[PDB]
């Protein structure tokens, strides 16, 4: 019954399971092309 | 190493809120680990203040670890990561573009192959649109068409520049259906909000963490492959509040207190970002200061002091879509005469 709505600015960050290398990091305050 | 692990972390973080000052509104993306792996780099040429002043700036502490070892971790990482399947796909390389007739110490450029993977190219930077081509077609080749245009303008009097790329292509765990993506709402404000394309999972159990305190929610998204996700989706209005507590020890408790909880439905934005930036101010304020002077000393390159940074660009592209995820990024350290 839990939600989870990504409608508004997130984070998100890439990340090696192994080594904990952050590959890529980015906020999305507007993902609209 | 956990050393290097740590550092480049804490790296990431402090690059993220610089890039966040220069426009707070603005889409960010970028690779930490591109532009640590582009400096580290650097610093296999750099002596003195200009050498201690770079691997301070990537948030290495000196006294528990040696230049050596710094660099060791760096070719350990490098070939940890380089990885290629069905699953995932995951590219790093590092190269030099430098004038010709430039004379380099062996050491340096033998290092430079062993340690970071970087060949030396020859290039007549007063050639200038020629040079571009070579290092923009080396980035387009090494990211697979997805950074074409690192290079915008380049000094003909360039003596040399020093490229890191990273390429990422991964398929999710769990991936979305297109038929439940549907165009929904995305609230750029409170009071703004457009039309996006929003796909759907539904009944899905995904490591999960409410953060009261912090007034946000995280996710976790695995990819087949070994790496993953890690979203982050303030509360209305807190986007600017959870920024304020990033940091290394922030995002550990996130990863700690993730546990799996069964998750009705989960939406989120299928987008392309991308974002271009000139670093030098940024690594000015983070302290990597003698490197853009006439005191700059990158005699381990030559050996004389007879070179100088002049212009750190990076650009970077994140895609996510139904099936997993392309992202790319690539660094350039442009390197005058003085
Ligand atoms: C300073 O901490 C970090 C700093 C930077 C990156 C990282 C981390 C980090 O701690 C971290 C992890 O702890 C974990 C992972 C990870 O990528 C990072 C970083 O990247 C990957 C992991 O979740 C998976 O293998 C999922 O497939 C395992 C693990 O999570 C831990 C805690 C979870 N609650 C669960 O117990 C899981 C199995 O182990």
């Amino acid at each position: 019954r839990t939600i989870v709505r990504f409608n508004r600015p997130f984070l998100m960050i890439i990340v090696d399971n192994f080594t904990w290398s952050i590959f890529f990091m980015s906020k999305v305050t507007n993902p609209k092309q | 190493d956990r050393g290097l692990a740590s550092a480049n972390v804490d790296f990431a973080f402090s690059l993220y809120k610089q890039l966040v000052l220069k426009a707070p509104d603005k889409n960010v993306i970028f690779s930490p680990l591109s532009i640590s792996t582009a400096l580290a780099f650097l610093s296999l040429g750099a002596h003195n203040t200009t050498l201690t002043e770079i691997l301070k700036g990537l948030k290495f502490n000196l006294t528990e670890t040696s230049e050596a070892e710094i660099h060791q971790s760096f070719q350990h990482l490098l070939r940890t990561l380089n990885q290629s399947s069905d699953e995932l796909q995951l590219s790093m390389g590092n190269a030099m573009f430098v004038k010709e007739q430039l004379s380099l110490l062996d050491r340096f450029t033998e290092d430079a192959k062993r340690l970071y993977g970087s060949e030396a190219f020859a290039t007549d930077f007063q050639d200038s649109a020629a040079a571009k081509k070579l290092i923009n077609d080396y980035v387009k080749n090494g990211t697979r068409g997805k950074i074409t245009d690192l290079i915008k303008d380049l000094d003909s009097q360039t003596m040399m520049v020093l490229v890191n790329y990273i390429f990422f292509k991964a398929k999710f765990e769990m991936p979305f259906d297109p038929q439940d993506t549907h165009q929904s709402r995305f609230y750029l404000s409170k009071k703004k909000y457009v039309m996006v394309p929003m796909m759907s999972l539904h009944h899905l159990t995904i490591p999960y963490f409410r953060d009261e305190e912090l007034s946000c929610t995280v996710v976790q998204l695995n990819y087949t492959g070994n790496a993953s996700a890690l979203f982050i989706l303030p509360d209305q209005d807190k986007m600017e509040e959870v920024e304020a507590m990033l940091s290394q020890e922030t995002l550990s408790r996130f990863f700690e207190s993730l546990e799996f909880r069964e998750i009705g439905e989960l939406y989120l934005p299928k987008f392309s970002i991308s974002r271009d930036y000139n670093l030098n101010d940024i690594l000015l304020q983070l302290g990597i200061e003698e490197a853009f002077t006439s005191k700059a000393d990158l005699s381990g390159i030559t050996g004389a002091r007879n070179l100088a940074v002049s212009q750190v660009v990076h650009k970077a592209v994140l895609d996510v879509f139904e099936e997993g995820t392309e992202a790319s990024a690539a660094t350039a350290l442009e390197v005058l005469f003085q």
